[PDB]
C-alpha cells in the first residue's frame, strides 16, 4: 500500500530533533522510513541538493496537495526580513508558508518549533517565532522537548499511521499520551522529595544515594514530558536518573525562567 | 567579472555561475556558488552560511554555571562538545579543578561523540556521494557476499542477507515513493563502485542507521540523555556508588556494565564495517586522492584534545595533539596559544556583522557579534538572492584566521599535525592505510583523504573509549569515586572579574569558547567553531577559506548535477549551525 | 529378575543395571535406571522424579485470587503457564468472563513462552546431544560458511565469523577449564555431524543464548518481569491507555511498539536459525527417526490451547487442537473432557503417596496429595539408593492415565493430533518437513521427530504472536481497551461452593489445574502437568509411561556413556519441578 | 589467566534463578560463562550426566578445594530424611554440605536459597530450609527475589571478579548496592501515593493513568530490592510499572504475609 507522505523542513535549529528521531529503538528509524512513511523531503538526509532538492519539494507539495504531513524542525526568524534563515535565496518563512498551505496537518518537532527554544531566549536576536504564531489555519501537534524523546517521536508517528488520526491534545496542542503529566508526577525520586531528602551539593552522600534534586534546581515539578516513565535512549536513563535536575526543556520559555540551579 | 590571485589560486568570477542552495546532507543551512570556465572547471567558489541564531548574544547576563546548557544547543549533531568547551572555559576563568573521574568521564563523552558523529557522517551524510543506491538493484547477491567476505570478518555477509536487503530496496522504490533517494545523482559518471559494492555499502548504510542509536547509550548513562546530555561546572553530576546502600540511585556496577557492553560493540562495528568500507571507497575512487586538496597542503590547525592528566591542558597531557602548520611547511609544527591576541582573530569584512573597523581581525576576548544583514549588490533583492556578491558581505559565518593565515581544521588537519609531530600510532596507521591503497602520503591531502582520516579517527576514538573506561575502573578499584568539585560552586567564591578559554577537538575540528565573567554573570561569550574556520568567507586580503580553496580547480562532468561539489563539501562534514551559532 | 509384557514391550529387569542420576540439561531432578541385555539393548527403563515440594498442599486455605502466584513457581522454565492455568481455573469456578484484550494478551504471553522455551531447549538443553562441541575446533571456517549459506538466508555466516567463534572456543578450552563441556560424550560414535556442522551449530548455540533474553521482553511489558510475570483473576493488570492523559502510566503506543519489534526479531531468529538447524540435525541423524518411538504411535493426548474466542474453550475457539488417540488409531481422534471422572485419573501404586486404595486412579477433583517416602526393597537403603525397586514405589511423580491408557503429551503429540484432525497449517508444515528429509510421516514418531515438531511449533507460535498482536491493535483501533473484569473480584460475590478446571498446552504438553473453592478459600487444588504424564511411573496393570516406553528397545554403543538415553529423554524436554510440584 | 571456578548446585527449586541469570543483558550470560568465570558444575547446562557429572563435581571440589565459589539455587528439605530432594541416590543436603565445605564463599541465589520461598510456605510439607540455617561456617551472600533481577545477578558476579571481593552486605547478608533501599523508596508512582491517588479496582481510570497500587495490595513499602530503579529485562519494566503491586518476593516469608491483595 502507498506510505503516507511526510515533508520535513528545517528553520533555525541545531538538528537535535532529527538526531533524536534517528535514535528510535522501536520502530527503528530505518523501518519508519522504509515501511511506515514516505519521507519525501528532509534536508539532513536526502540525496538531492540545490535545484534537485527544490524540484523534489515542489513536486511533492503539488502532487500530494492536501495529503502530506508537514514536519517542522526549528523555527522562522522574523528579523532582517526573515533572512536570518535563508533557503534557496529567500526567507525560510516563505518555504514554511508554502509547505504549510498544502499539508493535512503539521507536527512541530521540539521546543524550537513548539515554543521558540534557545534562539528565542532573551534577547531573541533574530525574532525567532514558533510555528503556531505564523501558521494559524492548520492543525499543529506540538511535540516539545530539547529534543523530544526518540521513542515518543516514533510513537506519535506510528499512532498517526496506525490509527489514521492525530493524537488528542491538551489546550497547548501537546499529545495527552506523553505530555498529560509532569516529570515530577512520575519521578522515581519522589520518595526522597516527600521525605525532605535532598542533594545539597554535587556528589554529596545524598547524591550518591539518588536523593531528590529539587534543591539543586530541578524543574520537574512544572514540566510536562514522559522522561521519568518512558525514559531516554531505549529506557537507559533520563536527566534526573543520571544526577542532574530537569532543566524544564519541554516547557515554553524554559531558558528564561531563571538559573537552572535556582527555584 | 574580476580576477585576483591568493594562496596559489586564480579567483576568477567570469563564466557560468552555479548555485547550490540548499546544500543537503549537512547539519543546518548553507549556500554554495561557483563559477566554471569553458572546460567546466571551477575558477571561483563561494561559501555562505544561510542561518544565524546569536548564542553569543543570548549568553550575556547568564549564570556561568548555566552556560553549558545554552551553548550545547549550538548543535545537536556535535551534541555535547560545546557543553564540554563551556565547562572547560568557566573552570578556566574561575580557577576550578575537577576530580580525575570527572575528567575521564568527560573524555568518554567526547570519544563517544567522535565514534557516533564520524559513523553517521560516513553513511547517512557523505555516503550517498560515493554509493549509487539505485545501482545496488543490479548487484548479484552472491558476488556481494564474496566481496564483503574478502574485505571483512564482519558476520553479516550471507547471499540471502544481501538478497533480502536488495529486495527491501526493490519494494521501497517499486511504487515510485523513493523518499530520500528521489531526484538523486544516480548514474552520474563519477559513481565508480561496481554494483556489488553499492549493495554492500547500502546494506551497511542501514546497519549503521540502526547501530548508531546504541553508541549514545554511553551518553545516557553519564549524561542522562542523547541528544543534549547534562554536565556541570566542577565535573559531572553522575555520582558514583559501587558498594554502598543506595547504589540503585547512582552510577553502579550494572550501569558500568552497560557502558562496557556499548564500547565493545562500538569498536567492533567501526573496525569491521566502517573501516573496510572506507578503504573500499578509496580503492574504487583513487582519482579523488588528487581532488579537493585546498588548504590541506598549506595551512592546518589543531588545538588538541583529550587531556589525560586531569586539569592539565599541556602537550604532555593531551592525547590528541595540537599544533599549526603554515606555508606548506610540515617540518615546522608551531605551538598554538588561544590567549595570544595575534593568533586567533575573526574578520567580518565579508560577513553580515558590524565592527568599528571591518579591516581588522578581533581576537575573541575582543569579539563582537552585532548582526548586520547587508548583501549589497546581489543579483535579485535582499529577500531574493539570485547571486551573492562575494566582493562584499556574503555569509553569516565570520572569517577566522591564525596569525593572519587561512587554515583547515578537522580529521585531516589533526592527522597531518599528529603525523608530522611524529606520533608513532598516527604515522604507522597512515603509512599502512596509504600503502594498502598504493597511494603516496600526499594522497591524504584530498577530498578522499578527509573521508579516510575520519574513518581512522573513529577507530582511534573507539580504542580510546576502552582506555578511558579502564582508567575509570582502576580509580573505582582504588576507592576513588569523586565526580565533582564544589569548593567554588557558589558565586560568592568567584573572582569579581575573570576570564577563561575552553578548547577541544570536536569531530569537525578545533573548537574554542572564550568567556569573561563579571559580578557573577557572563560579560562576554565568544565561540569560534570548526566549521567557522572551514566554511569561512574571505578576509581583507581576499584570502579564501578551506571550503572555497578545496572547491577551486575542480572539474565537473555535468554542471547541472553538482556531485563533485557535494563530495568535497561533505568530506569536511559541514555543521552550519555550529559555524554561525 | 522378572519379565512381563505391556503395550507391545517385554519388560525384563535381568542383566546389567545402568543408573543415570543426576539427569542433567533438564529442569529439576530426575533419576533414570535401565537394564541392558548382552546385545547392549535396553530391556527395562525406570523413570524417577527425585524432587517434591507440595504446592497442592500449600495452596489449601489460600485466597483463590492469590493462587496464580504460588503455582507459577511450580516452574521457572515454563514460567507463566501455571499462572494462566490458575486464572483459567478460578474464573471457571467463580463464573468470570474476561474482556477480549485480556484473552489476547494471555495468548501473547503463552505464544511468547512457546517461542522462548522451545528455542532454549533446542540449543542449551538438547543441542549438545547432537552437536559435538569439541569437534567444532576441527572445522574449516569457509566450509562452515558455505554450509550455513546453503541452508539459510541468516546474515551471520561469514568465514571470519565462524573463525572468531572457533577461536573463542579454542581460547575457552586452552587453559583446561572446559566448564559445561567437561567430561562430556564428545567423540561418541553416535555424533554424526561433520565438523563444519558442529561449528555452525555451536555458533548458533551462542547466538540463541544471547537472543533468548530478548523474547521475554514481551512478558516484561504485559507482565512486569520474566521470569515469573504477574497476572490477575479477571484478566490482566496491564491497563491500556493509548490516547489519553497519563498514558505514560499504562500500556501505550511506545510499549506496543516495543512488543512488535520483539515479535519480528523472534520470528526471524526461529525461521532462519532454529528451523534450518533442526532440519540439518535431521539430515545427519535419520536413523533417529526410528529410535525412541515409545507411545507416540499408540497413545497421544492434547487438551488444546489458545482460545481465540474469549472465554470459549470449545473446539471452534482453540487454535491449538485438543484430542486423544489410543490403540494407534489415528483415524479416531477422541474428545477430551476434564470433568469426566472416567477420563483423567492419577495412580500412585508406584509413587511415594498414600491413597485409600492404591489399585484405583483418582480424577483430580478427588485427588489426594499425601506424601509417603517408601522406596521399599531397594539395593542400598532409603537414604542411599543404589537401585530403585520398580516393582514397588519408585518416584515422586504420580501416574496419570486417560481412560486407563498411558499417553504421550507435548509437541509430537499435539502435531499428531492436529495433523489427523486435518489442520491445514500443521499438515502442510509436517509434509514439507518430512519431504525435505525424504522420510515417511511415521519418521516423526521418534526421538528425532520430537525435536522436529518442537522447531515446527516455535515457528507456529511466532506466527501466532503476530496474529494476536494484530487482533489487539484492531480492538484498540475500535476503542476497545478493557483488560479486566472486576464484577466478581470480591469474595462476597463468589459461590459459597464451586469448582473449576483450567487447562492449556504448555511447551511440554497438556496442563490441567483443578480447583475447588469453599467459603472464599481454596478447598482443593490439584495439578496434572505434562511431565507428570511423560515421566509417569507404572500403574496397577504394569503399564509404562512415555519415557519408559521410548527408552525401551534402544541400542547403546557404550553402556557407561548414556548418550542414547540422554537424547531420548531430552527430546521430551523434561521439567521435573513441573512433574512433581 | 585462569577464571574463577564456580560450582552451581540445585536443591528444591523451580529453576527461575538459572533462567534469570541467562537473561543478563550486560554482561551477556554467554560472556560471563566464556570470559568472566569458569562455570565448572551446573546441572541445567552441563554436558555430563550421571557418573560423568559426579566425576566433574568431585574433581572440581577436590582440585579447587578452598578456591571455588559455590552458587546455590533452591534449598534442602529436612523431611523424609532429606529424600524429598535426591541427588545420586542420596539426600541433596549431603551434596550441599560437601560443596559448602570446600567453597571460599557461597552465593544464595533467590528467595529459595536465601529464605525458603514457595516450598517453605505454610504448611512447609518438606521442611524446606534456607542455606544459612544449614551451613553456618561460611560467608553467605543472600541475593533474594523470586527470581532476582538478571542484571543484578550478573553485576554481583562482575563485582566479585573485577574487585576481587564480596559485596558489602546489610545485617541480613544482602548486597547493599541493590538491597539497601526499598521498592517504595524509588518507585515512580510515589507521587500518586503521596497524593492519595490510588487504583481501587483493576482497569479503573486510576489504573489507566498509572496511579499507586497500595490499595491493591502493593508490598513495595516493606520490600528491599532494585526493581523500581534497575528494573527488569534490560530496563523494560517491573511488576508495578506493568500494573500489579509488588508481591514482596525478595522478603523472608512473603508468601505467608497474607493475601497479595490485602494490606
Ligand atoms: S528529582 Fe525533580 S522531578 Fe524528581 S522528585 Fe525531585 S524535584 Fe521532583
Ligand atoms: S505502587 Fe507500591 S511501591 Fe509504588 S508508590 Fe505505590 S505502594 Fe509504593
Ligand atoms: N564537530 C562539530 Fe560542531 C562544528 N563545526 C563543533 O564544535
Ligand atoms: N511446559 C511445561 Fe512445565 C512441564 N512439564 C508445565 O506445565
Ligand atoms: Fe531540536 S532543533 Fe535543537 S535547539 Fe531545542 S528543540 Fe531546537
Ligand atoms: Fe528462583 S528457584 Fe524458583 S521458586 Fe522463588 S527463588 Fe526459587
Ligand atoms: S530537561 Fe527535558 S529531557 Fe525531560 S527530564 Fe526535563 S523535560
Ligand atoms: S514482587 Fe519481586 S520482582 Fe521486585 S517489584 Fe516486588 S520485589
Ligand atoms: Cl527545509
Ligand atoms: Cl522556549
Ligand atoms: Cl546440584
Ligand atoms: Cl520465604
Ligand atoms: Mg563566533
Ligand atoms: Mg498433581
Ligand atoms: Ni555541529
Ligand atoms: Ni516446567
Amino acid at each position: 500500500k502507498p506510505r503516507i507522505p511526510v515533508v520535513w523542513i528545517h528553520g533555525l535549529e541545531c538538528t537535535c530533533c532529527t538526531e533524536s528521531f534517528i535514535r528510535s529503538a522501536h520502530p527503528l528509524a530505518k523501518d519508519v522510513i522504509l515501511s511506515l512513511i514516505s519521507l519525501d523531503y528532509d534536508d539532513t538526509l536526502m540525496a538531492a541538493a540545490g535545484t534537485q532538492a527544490e524540484e523534489v519539494f515542489e513536486d511533492i507539495i503539488t502532487q500530494y496537495n492536501g495529503k502530506y504531513i508537514l514536519a517542522v524542525e526549528g523555527n522562522p526568524p522574523l528579523g532582517e526580513q526573515g533572512m536570518f534563515c535563508i533557503s534557496s535565496g529567500r526567507p525560510f518563512i516563505e518555504k514554511l508558508k508554502r509547505a504549510a498551505a498544502g499539508a493535512s496537518a503539521i507536527i512541530a518537532w521540539g521546543t524550537c518549533a513548539s515554543w521558540g527554544c534557545v534562539q528565542a531566549a532573551r534577547p531573541n536576536p533574530t525574532q525567532a517565532t514558533p510555528i503556531d504564531k505564523v501558521i494559524t489555519d492548520k492543525p499543529i501537534i506540538k511535540v516539545p522537548g530539547c529534543p523530544p524523546i526518540p521513542d515518543v517521536m516514533s510513537a506519535i508517528i506510528t499512532y498517526m499511521v496506525t490509527f489514521d488520526r492525530l493524537p488528542d491534545v491538551d489546550r497547548m496542542g501537546r499529545p495527552l499520551m506523553f505530555y498529560g503529566q509532569r516529570i515530577h508526577d512520575k519521578c522515581y525520586r519522589r520518595a526522597h522529595f516527600d521525605a525532605g531528602e535532598f542533594v545539597q551539593s554535587w556528589d554529596d552522600d545524598a547524591a550518591r544515594k539518588g536523593y531528590c534534586l529539587y534543591k539543586m534546581g530541578c524543574k520537574g515539578p512544572t514540566t510536562y514530558n514522559a522522561c521519568s516513565s518512558t525514559r531516554w535512549n531505549d529506557g537507559v536513563s533520563f536527566p534526573i536518573q543520571s544526577g542532574h535536575g530537569c532543566l524544564g526543556c519541554a516547557e515554553n520559555g524554559f531558558w528564561d525562567r531563571g538559573s537552572f540551579y535556582s527555584r | 567579472s574580476t580576477q585576483y590571485e591568493t594562496q596559489g589560486y586564480t579567483i576568477n568570477n567570469a563564466g557560468r555561475r552555479l548555485v547550490v542552495d540548499p546544500i543537503t546532507r549537512i547539519e543546518g543551512h548553507m549556500r554554495c556558488e561557483v563559477n566554471i570556465n569553458d572546460q567546466n572547471v571551477i575558477t571561483n567558489a563561494v561559501s555562505c552560511g544561510t542561518m544565524f541564531r546569536g548564542l553569543e548574544i543570548i549568553l550575556q547576563g547568564r549564570d556561568p554555571r548555566d552556560a553549558w546548557a545554552f551553548v550545547e544547543r549550538i548543535c545537536g549533531v556535535c551534541t555535547g562538545v560545546h557543553a564540554l568547551a563551556s565547562v572547560y572555559a568557566i573552570e578556566d576563568a574561575i580557577g576550578i579543578k575537577v576530580p580525575d573521574n570527572a575528567n575521564i568521564i568527560r573524555n568518554i563523552m567526547l570519544a563517544t561523540l567522535w565514534c557516533h558523529d564520524h559513523l553517521v557522517h560516513f553513511y547517512q551524510l557523505a555516503g550517498m556521494d560515493w554509493i549509487d543506491v539505485l545501482d545496488a538493484l543490479k548487484a548479484d547477491p552472491r558476488k556481494t557476499s564474496e566481496l564483503a567476505q574478502s574485505l571483512s570478518s564482519w558476520p553479516k555477509s550471507s547471499p540471502g542477507y544481501f538478497f533480502d536487503v536488495q529486495n527491501r530496496l526493490k519494494k521501497f522504490v517499486e511504487g515510485g515513493q523513493l523518499g530520500i533517494f528521489r531526484n538523486g545523482y544516480w548514474g552520474h559518471p563519477q559513481y565508480k563502485l561496481p554494483p556489488e559494492a553499492n549493495l554492500m555499502g547500502f546494506a551497511h548504510y542501514l546497519e549503521a542507521l540502526d547501530f548508531q542509536r546504541e553508541i549514545v547509550k554511553i551518553h545516557a548513562v553519564f549524561g542522562g540523555k542523547n541528544p543534549h546530555p547534562n554536565w556541570i561546572v566542577g565535573g559531572m553530576p553522575c555520582a558514583i556508588n559501587i558498594d554502598e546502600s543506595g547504589a540503585v540511585g547512582a552510577v553502579n556496577m550494572e550501569r558500568l556494565n552497560l557502558v562496557q557492553s556499548i564500547i565493545t560493540r562500538t569498536a567492533d562495528f567501526i573496525n569491521n564495517v566502517m573501516i573496510p568500507d572506507a578503504l573500499a571507497i578509496g580503492q574504487f575512487n583513487k582519482p579523488w586522492s588528487e581532488i579537493g586538496t585546498g588548504l590541506s597542503d598549506k595551512c592546518v590547525l589543531s588545538y588538541g584534545a583529550f587531556p589525560d592528566i586531569a586539569n592539565d591542558f599541556g602537550e604532555k597531557s593531551l592525547l590528541m595533539p595540537g599544533g599549526a602548520v603554515i606555508n606548506g611547511d610540515f617540518n615546522n609544527v608551531l605551538p598554538v596559544d588561544l590567549v595570544d591576541p595575534q593568533q586567533v582573530q575573526e574578520f567580518v569584512d565579508h560577513a553580515w556583522y558590524r565592527y568599528p573597523n571591518d579591516q581588522v581581525g578581533r581576537h575573541p576576548f575582543d569579539g563582537i557579534t552585532d548582526p548586520w544583514y547587508n548583501p549589497g549588490d546581489v543579483k535579485g533583492s535582499d529577500t531574493n538572492i539570485q547571486q551573492l556578491n562575494e566582493q562584499e558581505r556574503y555569509s553569516w559565518i565570520k572569517a577566522p584566521r591564525w596569525r593572519g593565515n587561512a587554515m583547515e581544521v578537522g580529521p585531516l588537519a589533526r592527522t597531518l599535525i599528529a603525523y608530522h609531530k611524529g606520533d608513532a600510532a598516527t604515522v604507522e596507521s597512515v603509512d599502512r592505510m596509504m600503502s594498502a591503497l598504493n597511494l603516496p602520503l600526499s594522497g591524504i591531502q584530498s577530498t578522499l583523504g578527509r573521508i579516510l582520516c575520519r574513518a581512522h579517527e573513529a577507530q582511534w576514538a573507539a580504542g580510546k573509549l576502552q582506555y578511558f573506561f579502564d582508567k575509570l575502573m582502576t580509580n573505582l578499584k582504588n576507592g576513588n569515586l569523586a565526580t565533582a568539585s564544589t569548593e567554588k560552586w557558589e558565586p560568592a567564591t568567584w573572582p569579581t572579574e575573570c576570564r577563561g578559554v575552553g578548547f577541544t577537538e570536536a569531530p569537525r575540528g578545533a573548537l574554542g569558547h572564550w568567556a569573561a565573567i563579571r559580578d557573577g554573570k557572563i560579560d562576554l561569550y565568544q565561540c569560534v567553531v570548526p566549521t567557522t574556520w572551514n566554511a569561512s568567507p574571505r578576509d581583507p586580503k581576499g584570502q579564501i577559506g578551506a571550503y572555497e580553496a578545496a572547491l577551486m580547480n575542480t572539474k565537473m562532468a555535468i554542471p547541472e548535477q553538482p556531485l563533485e561539489i557535494l563530495r568535497t563539501l561533505h568530506s569536511f562534514d559541514p555543521c552550519l549551525a555550529c559555524s554561525t551559532h
